[PDB]
């Protein structure tokens, strides 16, 4: 231990360029170890962009459909397609995305921001109408100014 | 200068404004909204009678606000985690923006204790953190999970305290690493102890109590003398809005 | 009965104490388990040994739940009331105190019930408590909790229609009239075998124990090993042998081969274990197999010898779990490769470990020696070879016991310091009970 | 990187080829619209509209105003997450 | 002489006065209607006869009306109650058809009316599917009633055509494999109508079955389908609404096992315990009591759900219905896993309960705390009580 | 210690995406066809309750062995342009 | 060289102290990765 | 900027603080009526139109 640098937030900052569904580019800052869906929520994106992670014991996690370029395909975390997490991802692809799926389609909670994501450009993918319960649904149209960040709780019930 | 009347308040303009020097008793609310920003709190919260919680504030679970503490959410949002304790006369504020470019809301994780006379402004405090007394954590700074800040310490803006360590000084430097038992049990112990003290205070509170009897006696005496004024506040708010609209229309053309 | 209501209501007052008074919470929860130990000792004082088989009876009308005392229930109740304050000394939260208090109520009422439906209601009402105790969030294992709960539920669900079958057959589930009526013994015998072969770990329905008894905390392991396995034995001795004896004769070759293969295969598995808690956990299966065969022999004084082995196991194996729990609490591992030379660094703990190792291997001056001799007298009187199988395999138990002791106690001294006053007094009542019951057990 | 850097390049050359005021052999994979190819703003807008027609996009006025080169157009199409 | 029909005239006069009172109250701009709800509850008490089942339905509907706030919803629930009450007294297929169709129309309209937010179109979609599926079942009932009427010349419910009427009744209880309308309804429609749908019509239809129905057939394959499909579906579906829909299919399979072996006393005991648990389930604000519903729907011993399952098992073993009983025991072993998932979700978690801001502070703590005392009912359940 | 996820992330994620690039049908067709099947043909099982139990048990095991699961169901016919 | 007791008893936690306190986790083993695997 | 920001903040805080008890109680009753009117199935929504800030009947809708 010596005269080495004091830790700053700028050492742990990750910048991601996000293109929303209107084509507008956005600058999104996050921290290392934070997932991508959390940084998207804290940036101030509307609540129609997000949906529950459809696994058991993880519906309190919000998730988004993102398009990831081929260079950053290998930095998405690995999911066993035979495990229960794999069936959760399969349920999300079956029910939420459907025929908006591309070869670049991932889910934003499965991306953990590190230094390798610095400068990565992603885009928000479209989703189909869905319902979890009466207090959390999506009718299909992204016409709402309510941010996801302003919701005090994520309710599974 | 800024006027003190708001015609676009959610519940309308203020019909009767009382000067503070004309008040004969203390009317300070402990939980109150600022225009359209209402605080959010659970059923088992402890808010001390001389503490102030105003604006856009979210409180969760078994959190507590002790005597004389201020949580002012007027420029941004403040979030207080599950079983997090704000001790006596500590201040939590938030700026509109931070130099790092991140969200400027003050976010406090669960099981976080903040010792007396400490100040948090637009900082990020992760779960299980002890902030010492007379300590300041500035705008955009980050305190990581399972870490301890010694008393009378300054964390300058956009600075970071790494996880699992004890830091202290002005400016804050490395002191030592926490033991594994300290990270496993002691931080939760401090948070649980202060929650137990808050529960002891919560059990003995008679709300709303009986201090209103004197003020009601004075109002009864005014009704006896015929000097109590009955004001139709809804109709006065309606008429004031109509007059404001007419005055706005009678100047553009 | 009035006393039992008062003890329950005194025990349940732990929740109403404000949590900021730490000393009062500790003292109240410890005294709430000390008092039933005094009451059960008084019940032993009140017992007439030249009187009736069932004494101190009480029946609560038409609600089932009828109670009475015999020798097996009384000895097991004394052992449970000893074991529960030691569990109170190993917990730190009000949630733990309340879970163990509810468990003590259910165990004590289940040990002396005389109604089969009452036994069903009282025993497996502890299932959700065991699930929460084993699958606790940061340091438990949800897989183990799922295994123990699902195996117990499977056995209980096999029993429940046969219980109701004899209830419709004769009109009651009271064991005094179930033993005197004509019933279809094959069906009810299969239901009772299904519950009690899961409670007692008998192969093949035994795989829940190695996961659950290791994933549990030290207090949970003390309770599960020393108490809850013996509910299968008292199930055999109180309900199955008196009510379906024709089945109990006809199933004897099958129960006999299950006991023999459980003993041999579980002893062979214990030798390859590399976890100290898993070593202690497997050794209990062979002892319970000897208990079950001694119960089913029905030959000389079979209830006496089998109850005495249940008491000797319930004294010796919780102490081994306590020593492993000390090592885990102050070294954060249960792995044999991390421990060596514990004689030089914990001389008192290693001495206690050696004495309880010798006790677990049924050496003399321990109650296990008298127990295994009398159990083999009961087994020998049916046939000599069924005794010979247990006699010749004694080298296999001593192999794992001395190998585990020699690997962790001798060698290069590394590991934690010696025991504290609190750890010594958690161990101490079991040692005094062992010395008494192994030297002068009777008068 | 949402799409490859070769097929987009030859598609760019293919739609640059059919311009009457351009030279079918002077077009290079890395050139300029102003100094090299000799185009004013309206010709640039026409070329960007042809690129939009071929790749099925919508490029706003500021983004198309920033595009001044063949390499700039290829990089903008490659960076676009909604390309075809 | 019409002197034996004053309760019917009272029903009609009360409806005529209640509509006019609701009109007068709305002409004043009243944004709350607790006075209308009290008059509705009084009308419910005043039209109900002095039988056990009739008053069980009456008290249930009085409790249910505290979760409904508009005038039209209260009117629809009253006119659904008329069908629910008079179906228990129906001794023909004429009144049976009219009562069932009134109930179906009321449920469809309420599903359309009460939806709000982003879930409005999902609720309307599920209501349309339910209406279309209900129309063809109503057509099957009418067609086979016409067949029976032509064959017998009378209104007796005898012969081979009663098998299709039985299938109509099994549709109305959500019995698998005709179960998916209820699964669709559980995923979108709000909690108050889900509370209404799981309690009152099952009571009404089972009382009609107990009172005036005989068939010469079996329902065993539908017992097997309901129990296995409900248990496996609730094991496999991560959304909680679908979990409770499939667990409801499992419970109706157990009630059908009680019907099939005769012995309606165990049916009535299990149905009452289930209805009280439903009243607790859909009015919960503190999530720790969600674990009590879990341990009392898994049949765990000291709580009342154990007793409700265990008399069904006892009477099934009494008449030696061995194969259906074995299937029921296997599905009971499976049900414990997802009720433990419920306990993992809502008991081993930090406690957060938001306070009220616009008044009405935790407005149904009385009913939920009263229904949690299903741990004290087992003392009365062990006795010969329900017979 | 944590176990390693088996496989490659790109290959696993392509396996997760497979056969779901299609609009899901509404459930009204499945529900209507189930109700038609029960209301038209469930009377064929009326005499089956009196058949010997070996036949009934083997038939139940046969129905379990030939059952195809509705969840995660996919056909190759969904993505081909000719039979 | 920590001081966790006053001269008249009275345990002190030493939360903000520089010296490392001796406690329950003082003798926890250093994990070998291959043994854990 | 800091001085101007606190001038703007002190205006809003003085506006909230200097309301009488009668105004605050009337505002709580208005908040209650507004939350009762947030139900789209409320039976008054088909006849009356309500003022947003006071929850009074402004006009007939039909
Ligand atoms: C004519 C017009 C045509 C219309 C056709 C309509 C079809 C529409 C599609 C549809 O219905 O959707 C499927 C739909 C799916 O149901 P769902 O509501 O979406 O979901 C429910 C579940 O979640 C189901 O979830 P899932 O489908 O997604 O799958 C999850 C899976 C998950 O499964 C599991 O994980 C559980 C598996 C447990 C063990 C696993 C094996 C491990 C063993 C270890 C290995 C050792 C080797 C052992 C080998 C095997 C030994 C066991 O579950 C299963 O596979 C089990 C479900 C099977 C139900 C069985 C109940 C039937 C009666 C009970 C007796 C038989 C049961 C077997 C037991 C007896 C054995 C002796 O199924 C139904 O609704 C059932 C009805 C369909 C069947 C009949 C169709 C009627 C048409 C009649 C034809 C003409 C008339 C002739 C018959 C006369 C009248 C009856
Ligand atoms: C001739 C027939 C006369 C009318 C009979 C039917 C109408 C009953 C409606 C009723 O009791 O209105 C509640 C109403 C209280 O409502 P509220 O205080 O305006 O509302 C406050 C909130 O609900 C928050 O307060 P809360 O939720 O704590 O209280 C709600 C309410 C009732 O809350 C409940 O619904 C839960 C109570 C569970 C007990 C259910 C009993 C059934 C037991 C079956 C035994 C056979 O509280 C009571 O228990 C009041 C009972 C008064 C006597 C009932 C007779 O009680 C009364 O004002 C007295 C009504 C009695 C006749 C006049
Ligand atoms: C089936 C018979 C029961 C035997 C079970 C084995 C008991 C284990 C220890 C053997 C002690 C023998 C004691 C003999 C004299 C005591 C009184 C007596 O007679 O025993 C009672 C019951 O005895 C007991 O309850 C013995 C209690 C033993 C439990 C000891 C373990 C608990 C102590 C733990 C350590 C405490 C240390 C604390 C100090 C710090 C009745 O048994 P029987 O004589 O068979 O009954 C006669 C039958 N009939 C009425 C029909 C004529
Ligand atoms: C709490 C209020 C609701 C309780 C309803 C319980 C229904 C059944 C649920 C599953 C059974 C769980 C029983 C565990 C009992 C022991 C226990 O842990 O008690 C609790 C409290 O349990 C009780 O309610 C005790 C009183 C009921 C039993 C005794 C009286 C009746 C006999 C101690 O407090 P904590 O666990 O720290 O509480 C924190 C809650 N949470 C887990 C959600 C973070
Ligand atoms: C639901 C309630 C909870 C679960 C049911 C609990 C049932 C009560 C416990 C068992 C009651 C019988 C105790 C054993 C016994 O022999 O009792 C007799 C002797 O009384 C005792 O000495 C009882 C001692 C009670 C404690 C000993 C352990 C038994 C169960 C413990 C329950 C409480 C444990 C608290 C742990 C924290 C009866 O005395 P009596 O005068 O009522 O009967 C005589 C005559 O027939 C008149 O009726
Ligand atoms: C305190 C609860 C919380 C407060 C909230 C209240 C909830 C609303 C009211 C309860 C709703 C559930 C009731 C369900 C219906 C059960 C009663 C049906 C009738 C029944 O069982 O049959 C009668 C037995 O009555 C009986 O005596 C049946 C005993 C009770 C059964 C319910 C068990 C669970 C409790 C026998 O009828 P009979 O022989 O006289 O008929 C011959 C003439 N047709
Ligand atoms: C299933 C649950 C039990 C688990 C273990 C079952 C093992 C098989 C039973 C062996 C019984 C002995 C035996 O073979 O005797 C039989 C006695 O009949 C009988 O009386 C058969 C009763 C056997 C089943 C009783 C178990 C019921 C437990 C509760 C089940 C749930 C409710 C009921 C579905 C018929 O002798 P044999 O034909 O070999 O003789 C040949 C000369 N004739
Ligand atoms: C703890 C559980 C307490 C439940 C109380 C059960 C009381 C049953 C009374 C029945 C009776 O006397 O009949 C009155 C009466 C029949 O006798 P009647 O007055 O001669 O017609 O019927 C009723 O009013 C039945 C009341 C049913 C209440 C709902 C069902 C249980 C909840
Ligand atoms: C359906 C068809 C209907 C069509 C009707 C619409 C027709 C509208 C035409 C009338 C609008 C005009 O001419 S607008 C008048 C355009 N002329 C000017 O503004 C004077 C300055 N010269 C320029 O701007 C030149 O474009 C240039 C030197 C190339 C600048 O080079 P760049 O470009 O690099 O910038």
């Amino acid at each position: 231990h010596g005269p080495a640098q004091t830790p700053t937030v700028f050492d742990k900052l990750v910048e991601v360029t996000v293109v929303d569904m209107n084509g507008i580019r956005h600058r999104v800052r996050g921290l290392q170890g934070q997932s991508l869906a959390q940084a998207l929520v804290e940036y101030g994106f509307p609540d129609t962009y997000f949906f529950p992670n459809m696994g058991f014991y993880t519906q309190h996690i919000v998730d988004a459909h993102v398009f990831v370029p081929k260079e950053f395909w290998g930095k998405v975390q690995n999911v066993d397609p035979e495990s229960d997490d794999g069936l959760a991802v399969k349920r999300m692809f079956r029910d939420i995305v459907q025929d908006y799926q591309r070869d670049t389609s991932f889910f934003a909670s499965y991306i953990t921001l590190g230094a390798e994501h610095n400068g990565m450009t992603v885009g928000i993918g479209p989703i189909k109408p869905w319902i979890l319960h009466s207090e959390w649904a999506f009718a299909g149209v992204h016409d709402s100014r309510n941010k996801q960040f302003d919701k005090p709780t994520v309710e599974i019930w | 200068g800024v006027s003190s009347q708001f015609f676009d308040a959610p519940n309308g303009p203020s019909v009767k404004q009382v000067l503070i020097e004309d008040e004969w008793y203390n009317r300070q609310r402990s939980i109150f909204p600022l225009l359209d920003k209402e605080p959010y709190y659970p059923v088992d919260v402890f808010v001390a009678p001389n503490a102030v919680v105003c604006g856009d504030v979210d409180i969760y679970g078994g959190a507590s606000v002790f005597f004389g503490a201020v949580l002012r959410g007027d420029l941004n949002k403040i979030r207080l985690g599950n079983r997090s304790a704000i001790l006596d006369r500590a201040v939590v504020h938030a700026a509109r923006a931070v130099p790092t470019g991140l969200n400027a809301a003050t976010l406090i994780g669960e099981k976080v204790t903040v010792e007396p006379y400490a100040v948090l402004r637009s900082c990020r405090v992760e779960p299980k953190v002890i902030i010492g007394a007379r300590s300041v954590v500035c705008e955009g700074a980050v305190v990581e999970s399972e870490s301890i800040l010694a008393p009378n310490s300054v964390v300058p803006p956009a600075r970071r305290i790494p996880s699992g360590e004890l830091w202290g000084g002005s400016p804050a430097k490395f002191i030592r690493k926490l033991t594994d038992h300290e990270r496993d049990r002691v931080l939760d112990d401090v948070s649980t102890h202060y929650h137990n003290l808050a529960t002891m205070f919560r059990r003995e509170a008679l709300e709303p109590g009986t201090a209103w009897r004197d003020v009601e006696a004075w109002r009864q005496k005014l009704v006896d003398q015929g000097e109590y004024e009955w004001i139709n506040f809804r109709e006065q708010k309606y008429l004031m809005r109509l007059q404001h609209e007419a005055e706005a229309l009678e100047k553009l053309t | 009965m009035f006393i039992s209501v008062l003890l329950i209501l005194f025990a349940l007052c732990v929740t109403l104490i404000p949590e900021a008074h730490y000393h009062m919470v500790r003292v109240w929860s410890f005294v709430a388990t000390i008092i039933p130990m005094w009451v059960v000792t008084w019940m032993w004082w009140n017992f007439d040994a030249s009187g009736h088989g069932l004494q101190m009876l009480v029946i609560l009308g038409r609600s089932h739940l009828a109670f009475g005392i015999d020798g097996v229930a009384l000895s097991l109740m004394l052992l449970t009331t000893v074991l529960f304050p030691i569990c109170m000394m190993l917990l730190r939260t009000v949630a733990g105190f309340m879970t163990f208090i509810l468990l003590e109520v259910l165990v004590l009422s289940a040990l002396c019930v005389l109604d089969l439906l009452g036994f069903y209601i009282l025993f497996e009402a502890s299932l959700i408590l065991l699930f929460l105790l084993i699958g606790r969030a940061p340091y438990g294992s949800l897989e183990a909790a799922y295994k123990i709960v699902l195996y117990t539920m499977a056995g209980s669900l096999v029993l429940l229609p046969t219980l109701f079958m004899i209830y419709s057959e004769c009109g009651t589930t009271n064991v005094l009239y179930m033993t005197c009526a004509y019933n279809h013994q094959t069906v009810l015998g299969w239901g009772l075998l299904a519950v009690l072969a899961v409670k007692i770990p008998l192969m093949p329905v035994h795989l829940w124990l190695p996961e659950a008894h290791v994933a549990a905390p030290t207090a949970g392991s003390v309770l599960l090993a020393g108490v809850l396995l013996k509910l299968g034995g008292i199930g055999f001795l109180r309900f199955m042998l008196p009510v379906v004896p024709e089945f109990c004769v006809s199933v004897f070759p099958l129960v006999s081969t299950l006991c023999l293969v459980s003993f041999l295969f579980s002893t062979l598995s214990t030798l390859r274990q590399i976890d100290l808690k898993k070593i202690v956990a497997y050794s209990s299966i062979a002892h319970m197999s000897m208990v079950t065969l001694a119960i089913f022999s029905q030959s000389e004084f079979s209830a006496y010898s089998s109850s005495f082995l249940m008491i000797a196991h319930g004294l010796i194996s919780p102490a081994l779990f306590l020593i492993v729990g000390i090592l885990y609490d102050r070294a954060h591992t249960k792995f044999i490769l991390y421990f060596s030379g514990l004689g030089a660094s914990m001389p008192i703990g290693s001495t206690l470990f050696f004495l309880f190792t010798l006790g677990n291997l049924a050496f003399p001056l321990f109650p296990n020696f008298i127990a295994e001799v009398l159990c083999m007298v009961s087994i020998f009187a049916v046939h000599e070879l069924l005794a010979y199988v247990f006699c010749v395999c004694q080298v296999l138990g001593a192999a794992y016991g001395f190998w585990a002791f020699n690997r962790v106690v001798h060698g290069l001294p590394r590991g934690p310091a010696d025991v504290t006053r609190t750890e010594f007094h958690t161990v101490l009542p079991l040692l005094i009970g062992a010395v008494w019951l192994g030297i002068k057990p009777m008068a | 990187g949402f799409l490859d850097k070769d097929s987009v390049t030859e598609r760019v050359l293919h739609v640059t080829k059919h311009f009457e005021k351009i030279d079918a052999s002077k077009v290079s994979p890395a050139a300029s619209f102003e100094k090299d190819l000799g185009l004013d703003s309206l010709d640039v807008v026409e070329l960007v509209m042809a690129l939009e027609e071929e790749f099925g996009l919508e490029i706003p006025d500021a983004e198309a105003d920033k595009i001044a080169s063949v390499g700039d157009a290829i990089n903008y199409i490659c960076s676009n997450p909604m390309a075809k | 002489a019409a002197a034996a029909a004053m309760i019917e005239l009272d029903l009609c006069f009360g409806l005529l006065l209640l509509i006019l009172f609701g009109l007068l109250s709305l002409r004043n701009g009243h944004v709350s209607l607790a006075h209308i709800r009290f008059i509705c509850q009084c009308w419910l008490v005043m039209i109900t006869p002095l039988e056990v089942q009739d008053f069980a339905l009456c008290i249930l509907t009085v409790v249910l009306l505290q979760s409904f706030h508009s005038f039209e919803a209260l009117l629809f629930l009253l006119l659904a109650y008329i069908g629910q009450l008079y179906m228990m007294h129906s001794c023909n297929l004429v009144s049976f058809y009219v009562c069932l169709e009134a109930q179906t129309l009321c449920v469809v309209v309420l599903c359309g009316l009460l939806a709000r937010g982003a879930s409005t179109s999902f609720s309307v979609e599920a209501a349309l599917k339910f209406l279309l599926l209900s129309a063809m079942v109503s057509g099957m009932a009418l067609f086979w009633f016409s067949a029976m009427y032509q064959r017998t010349g009378s209104l007796d419910m005898v012969g081979q055509e009663t098998f299709w009427i039985l299938l109509v009744m099994l549709f109305k209880l959500g019995v698998a494999p005709m179960h998916m309308w209820s699964v669709d309804l559980y995923g979108s429609i709000p909690k108050s109508l889900l509370l209404y749908l799981s309690t009152a019509p099952k009571l009404s239809l089972f009382t009609f079955w107990a009172s005036s129905w005989h068939h010469d057939f079996s329902v065993g394959v539908f017992i097997l389908f309901s129990m296995f499909i409900g248990s496996i579906g609730a094991y496999g579906q991560p959304a909680l609404r679908s979990l409770f829909a499939y667990s409801t299919i499992n419970e109706i399979g157990l009630l059908l096992l009680a019907v099939e072996t005769a012995g309606f006393h165990t049916l009535y005991q299990h149905l009452g315990i289930y209805i009280i648990t439903q009243l607790l389930l859909w009015n919960l604000t503190d999530k720790r009591l969600f674990a009590l519903c879990a341990v009392s729907l898994a049949g765990l011993p000291p709580f009342a759900g154990f007793f409700g399952k265990a008399w069904i098992f006892w009477h099934a073993m009494s008449v030696q219905a061995f194969s259906l009983l074995a299937a029921a025991l296997f599905c009971t072993l499976l049900s414990l896993v997802y009720y433990l998932r419920v306990i993992r979700l809502f008991w081993t978690a930090p406690v957060h309960t938001a306070a009220s801001f616009t008044g009405a502070p935790n407005q149904t703590t009385l009913t939920s705390a009263c229904a949690v005392a299903l741990a004290f009912a087992p003392v009365m359940l062990v006795k010969p009580f329900v017979i | 210690y944590k176990p390693e996820v088996p496989g490659n992330t790109v290959d696993n994620w392509t396996e997760l995406r497979a056969s779901w690039n299609k609009e899901r049908a509404s459930s009204l067709g499945t529900n209507y066809y189930l109700n038609v099947a029960v209301m038209g043909f469930a009377y064929w099982l009326n005499e089956a309750y009196y058949f010997p139990p070996r036949t009934l048990y083997v038939g139940a095991l046969v129905f379990f062995a030939l059952y195809v699961r509705k969840a995660y169901f996919s056909t190759p016919y969904a993505f081909k342009h000719e039979y | 060289e920590a001081k966790q007791f006053t001269p008249d008893g009275k345990y002190m936690p030493g939360i903000f102290s520089k010296a490392k306190p001796l406690d329950r986790s003082t003798q926890w083993v250093h994990k070998n990765p291959y043994i854990e695997a | 900027k800091s001085a101007s920001c606190y001038a703007e903040l002190s205006a809003i805080h003085k506006f909230e603080q200097s309301k009488t008890f009668e105004e605050q109680y009337t505002e709580s009753c208005i908040i209650k009526d507004r939350a009762a009117l947030a139900d789209p199935s409320n039976s008054v929504h088909q006849m009356w139109e309500y003022d947003s800030q006071t929850a009074l009947v402004a006009r007939a809708k039909r």
